[PDB]
RNA sequence: CCAUCUAUAAUUUUGAAUAAAAAUUUUGCCGUUGCUAUGGC
């Protein structure tokens, strides 16, 4: 179960970070590595 | 021109922070980027309350293409901390979508702010 | 020896005193009554040193201290006996402190020179949960959520506490032992504020069910319920009279209630940015008012999450005089955190100007009873002292102490010392949050403690 | 608890009283007595309870005054 | 709860002294900075 939650974690990050590099016209790495 | 735009003023802030924290006594309040996303895909919202504070802002920028893909109005407020505190929530919010509901209490309250977000856009 | 010789030597007694103290005599006799006439009669907001004031800050081991509420005694001019509760706590000044980390402490604030000394404490945790599930039956000893409010009974027997537990604990100053238990019997009656009127066992408790509950603690028991509030009441304050004062956030309406006659007055901001821009040819609406203090009883003042500082009047539906961004505006974000992008330029653009900007909320505010002195607290770094004017139509900046870093969650005075040679001192309860929730972003340098500020009057 | 209030209060010397109307919060209590009602009117204005005249009480729907 | 009675602590006698003895009456954790004050969680 907890090999889940960290899935599921990873999973909602992913998709804060597609939308950064998405909607952003020059995207940078300083938010994927705090994220 | 910025990304987060329009961006309702100080009066139009409080008219919709006020529906907000009515909402959220009714049931009617679906808070945070993810819920709101799926609110858009099921239609199922008035119109969707954005926080132009958000660190970074880019994180609820999807929202606006599904919004304006679905013609549903939309609009972002200064603070994502008075957001957050309208919301009745103990914690920040960025995003919040106001559930459809012709049988609320507060229809007309939310159709007199749905206006002026028109008017905004 | 019969009781009314006693009196007689008692008052002669006293008379001794303040002719050995001492047109002068006539006059302090009338101060000695002045209280009962609602009305301010300590001026000495000009005779007030802020520069010299002695800072110090007391850190703790609670997590997000949450309320401080002091008792100091005072003469009983009717009786001639102090308010201590018995022989040791003569002339001892206690404070009582209350954490979201479900903790009471009692602290000794009587040595103005030195810091608060704590003496006893009490904690709460998951073995006082409630079994039954009913409303009634909510009567365990102790808390199981966060405390948010305390108060110290004016007569020193007694301090009550409560918080998100729907429940009113009150207890024993001496030991901090549970006496008796007065649940809100509310689904959601979660007490946010509580007022002790002053010299008297009758409390005020205001709820997050919109209500406002008075009780008895002498006779522990519940007297009556107000209703009017359309949100929950945020915070309350009262005085000698029965005249107690509300405010109800969202709804920004303050609200006076007159307990004996049944009737309540209600006051409404009505402010408008745009009326005010062209006036002057910053100015935020006003979202919510979230603390209230008395300086009469016929006067108060108010603050906003906008950063209004509100004068009030009975007389008045509005405000007399209004104080706009009183604790200045908040740092404006960082632009390496509004944006991903690389470009600099892009990241300003995005910080809109100064449109992102908003004002400090005023989240403590205390006014010395029956003075021309308040005072206003906030996170931003710094207590900011105001003084009335005389004719009580204005008020401006005494001065500032910078010592407390953190959020000011609630701001008590004390006072000691010769009637003519006073020094008071001003202690805060510091925290790392905001009292009701946890919304505000962490603020550097914040901590845990009690802010103590002495200052001494000169002229 | 129970709480009397006295208000309208009218001194008539020409009756030689004091009239006033009075409203008792009773939670949790059917109602109170007339005699109890003069005993603690009686200890409020410091009069003999023989001096106490009170009459005319009507409970307020859903009860509790 | 208050008072009383104990306990703890301080001055004093025999005492080199120990000793007895009458008698009386800033932090939950981790640092830095002084000999005190503020940095992180």
């Amino acid at each position: 179960k907890n090999k889940g939650r960290i899935s599921r974690y990873l999973a909602n990050k992913c998709s804060m970070a597609s939308r950064i590099d998405n909607y952003s016209e020059e995207p940078s790495n300083v938010f994927g590595s705090v994220l | 021109n910025p990304k987060a735009f329009p961006l309702a003023d100080a009066a139009l802030t409080q008219q919709i922070l006020d529906v907000v924290q009515q909402a959220a006594n009714l049931r009617q309040l679906k808070k945070g980027a993810n819920e709101a996303t799926k609110t858009l895909n099921r239609g199922i919202s008035e119109f969707i309350i954005m926080a132009a504070d958000c660190e970074p802002i880019e994180i609820l920028l999807h929202l606006p293409l599904l919004c304006e893909d679905k013609n549903v109005p939309y609009v972002f407020v200064p603070s994502r901390v008075a957001l957050g505190r309208a919301c009745g929530v103990s914690r920040p919010v960025i995003a919040a979508s106001i559930t459809t509901n012709d049988a609320s209490a507060i229809k007309t309250q939310i159709y007199a702010v749905k206006d002026k977000i028109e008017t905004l856009l | 020896e019969n009781p009314a010789d006693k009196r007689r030597r008692l008052a002669k007694q006293y008379l001794e005193n303040l002719k050995s103290e001492a047109d002068i005599i006539a006059s302090r006799l009338k101060e000695d009554v002045a209280e009962q006439q609602g009305r301010v009669f300590r001026y000495f907001g000009d005779k007030l040193l802020i520069s010299e004031a002695k800072q110090s800050f007391t850190r703790v081991g609670e997590n997000n201290l949450t309320c401080i509420s002091c008792f100091q005694p005072v003469l009983n001019k009717y009786t001639f006996e102090e308010s201590s509760n018995g022989d040791k706590n003569k002339g001892r000044l206690f404070a009582y402190t209350v954490s979201k980390d479900l903790q009471l402490t009692k602290y000794d604030i009587t040595d103005f020179s030195k810091r608060p000394k704590k003496l006893k404490y009490a904690k709460g945790g998951a073995k006082y949960i409630p079994t039954s599930k009913h409303e009634y039956e909510n009567t365990t000893e102790g808390h199981y959520d966060e405390i948010l409010t305390v108060a110290a009974s004016p007569d020193g027997k007694y301090v009550v506490t409560g918080g998100r537990d729907r429940k009113l604990i009150v207890w024993s100053t001496e030991s901090l032992s549970p006496v008796k238990v007065i649940p809100t019997k509310d689904r959601r009656g979660e007490v946010l504020s509580l007022a002790f009127r002053k010299n008297s066992d009758q409390l005020y408790a205001s709820c997050a069910d919109f209500k406002i509950r008075t009780y008895s603690i002498n006779q522990f028991s519940q007297l009556e319920i107000l209703y009017g509030h359309h949100d929950i009441v945020e915070d309350i304050s009262a005085l000698a009279m029965e005249r107690c004062v509300t405010v109800g956030a969202r709804d920004r309406t303050a609200m006076l209630w007159k307990i004996p006659d049944e009737t309540r007055l209600t006051f409404r901001g009505g402010d408008e940015p745009q009326k005010l821009l062209r006036r002057w040819m910053l100015f935020f609406c006003e979202g919510s008012i979230d603390v209230v203090s008395m300086v009469d009883d016929f006067h108060f003042i108010t603050g906003s999450d906008n950063g209004n500082i509100c004068l009030w009047s009975l007389a008045k539906k509005k405000p007399i005089f209004t104080e706009r961004i009183a604790h200045g505006i908040l740092p404006e974000p960082s632009f390496n955190d509004i944006s991903g992008e690389t470009d600099e330029e892009l990241r300003k653009r995005q910080l809109q100007g100064k449109k992102l900007l908003q004002p400090f909320w005023i989240t403590s505010l205390y006014a010395i009873p029956y003075s021309n002195v308040f005072i206003s607290g906030s996170w931003s770094g710094s207590l900011k002292v105001w003084k009335i004017s005389d004719n009580l139509r204005s008020f401006e900046l005494l001065g500032e102490l910078s010592g407390a870093k953190g959020v000011v969650t609630k701001i008590q005075v004390v006072e000691s010392g010769k009637h003519g040679k006073e020094k008071f001192r001003i202690l805060a309860s510091i925290a790392k949050e905001h009292r009701l929730g946890r919304w505000i972003a962490n603020v550097s340098g914040a901590r845990n403690g009690i802010y103590s500020a002495v200052i001494d009057q000169t002229g | 608890a129970v709480t009397i209030r006295t208000r309208k209060v009218i001194s008539n010397p020409l009756l030689a009283r004091k009239q006033f109307v009075v409203d008792v919060l009773h939670p949790n209590r059917a109602n109170v007595s007339k005699d109890e009602l003069r005993e603690k009117l009686a200890e409020v204005y410091k009069a003999e309870k023989d001096a106490v005249s009170v009459f005319g009480f009507r409970t307020q729907f859903g009860g509790g005054k």
